[PDB]
């Protein structure tokens, strides 16, 4: 739609499918059309390039959706089955420099 | 002594219209924000005591009569922003939710939005605009009353920034609104042609000129 | 509302990224990279 | 290099500065009014530029 979205702040969404490569990606409670697949053995790093027009950017809300894993239980072996959201101290956000 | 830039000639194009409309509705919306805060309730009576605003239907539902003095303000502060010249161009995006088309108490943060430092200074001198008005209006009022004088009358760079807030604050809340919309406000007019490629147009040749000029004069001078 | 076996099954994840109001989305990319 | 270049119109007219007021104080060290060092000066640090 453009313009007016600030009832909430632009959610962008990552959707990682780990068995089949596929990522997808939800705006604002909406599946865009661009998908990308991937080859097996992919390590995907969650990464934002961003531009700084105000002092507050964006935030990494790790969180999960219906029917899906949030994160950290993809990053984290002893997370595996966990469906609750954790942010563990050793996941931080890392800047290329 | 400062007089406002008047603007009783210019008047808004059509294609403003639709930036008019939704700041009647934001401004509505924050007023309604505010007495809610203050405890102001929908009620068909304005009575103070018991705190219940007939104000408080959405804009629709509001009455014309009240819907004018109301855009008072921004008519003036749109029609003082084009007497500078400066140009807004409206978007596409603007004109496709256009034709896209119990209160509501959704409202923008807009401290976030954030304006270019070009914007800032835009923003800055039609504030201070904003404040030349304010002290012409206060000066007719003290020399009608005769006698007085107002602590904050004192010339506008004489403000303290505290006191200054309020303009600065209501002429940001306009102009980022305004980006948001999308309307790309800018100057004027830009540089048709500079004559860098000029000998004389850096300031050694000009003062030389000068130099020269006078020591000639000087020259006939000692002569005669 | 979300079914446990096909959620404890499943080997989809999920992130989001919230721009924030004020910040031009047209700056910002989010997504994956190796 | 980075700038400092007066250009050569700059500099004929500088020197048309030179001689002109060398003209100026051809014999008149008694009109000026003991500034005659002034003078002096000047066209020394005129005749390094």
């Amino acid at each position: 739609p453009g313009q007016g979205r600030n009832n909430n702040g632009l959610e962008i969404g990552c959707v990682v499918d780990a068995a089949s490569g596929l990522l997808t990606f939800i705006a604002n409670g909406k599946e865009l059309s661009t998908y990308y697949q991937v080859e097996p053995s992919t390590k995907l790093f969650p990464a934002v390039f961003a531009q700084a027009t105000s002092p507050n950017v964006f935030q990494f809300e790790l969180g999960r959706i219906k029917n899906v894993m949030p994160l950290s239980a993809g990053l984290f072996k002893s997370e595996h089955k966990n469906p609750v959201p954790q942010c563990p101290p050793r996941l931080h956000v890392q800047f290329l420099s | 002594n400062p007089q406002p830039v008047d603007t009783s000639n210019i008047t808004i194009p059509e294609k403003l219209e639709y930036f008019i409309n939704k700041y009647a509705e934001h401004s509505h919306d924050k007023w309604s924000m505010d007495k809610l805060a203050n405890g102001w309730i929908y009620g068909e009576i304005y009575s103070d005591s018991s705190k219940v605003q007939p104000l408080m239907k959405p804009y629709k539902l509001l009455s014309e009569k009240e819907k004018e003095i109301y855009r008072w303000p921004i008519k003036e502060s749109l029609k003082t922003m084009l007497a500078w010249g400066w140009r807004i161009e409206r978007t596409r995006e603007g004109d496709s939710m256009a034709l896209y088309n119990g209160y509501s108490p959704r409202a923008i943060d807009m401290s976030n939005v954030t304006l270019s430092r070009d914007l800032h200074a835009m923003a800055e001198m039609m504030a201070e605009n904003y404040h030349n008005i304010w002290a012409k209006k206060k000066k007719m009022e003290l020399e009608s009353k005769g006698g007085g004088n107002h602590p904050l009358l004192v010339p506008y760079d004489t403000l303290t920034a505290k006191e200054k807030a309020k303009d600065r604050e209501k002429a940001q809340d306009i102009l980022k609104f305004l980006q948001i919309n999308g309307y790309a406000v800018s100057r004027g007019f830009k540089d048709l042609e500079l004559d860098t490629p000029s000998i004389e147009k850096r300031f050694a040749y000009s003062f030389l000129q000068q130099l020269i000029r006078y020591v000639d004069e000087a020259h006939q001078y000692i002569l005669e | 509302r979300d079914d446990y076996d096909f959620l404890m099954q499943t080997s989809t994840y999920y992130y989001s990224v919230r721009i924030f109001p004020g910040q031009e989305p047209a700056n910002v990319w989010v997504g994956w990279i190796t | 290099c980075s700038g400092g270049h007066a250009s050569n119109k700059e500099k004929e007219m500088v020197t048309s500065l030179f001689c002109k007021l060398g003209v100026l104080v051809r014999h008149r060290i008694s009109l000026f009014g003991n500034d005659a060092t002034s003078i002096v000066n000047c066209l020394h640090i005129l005749g390094q530029t």
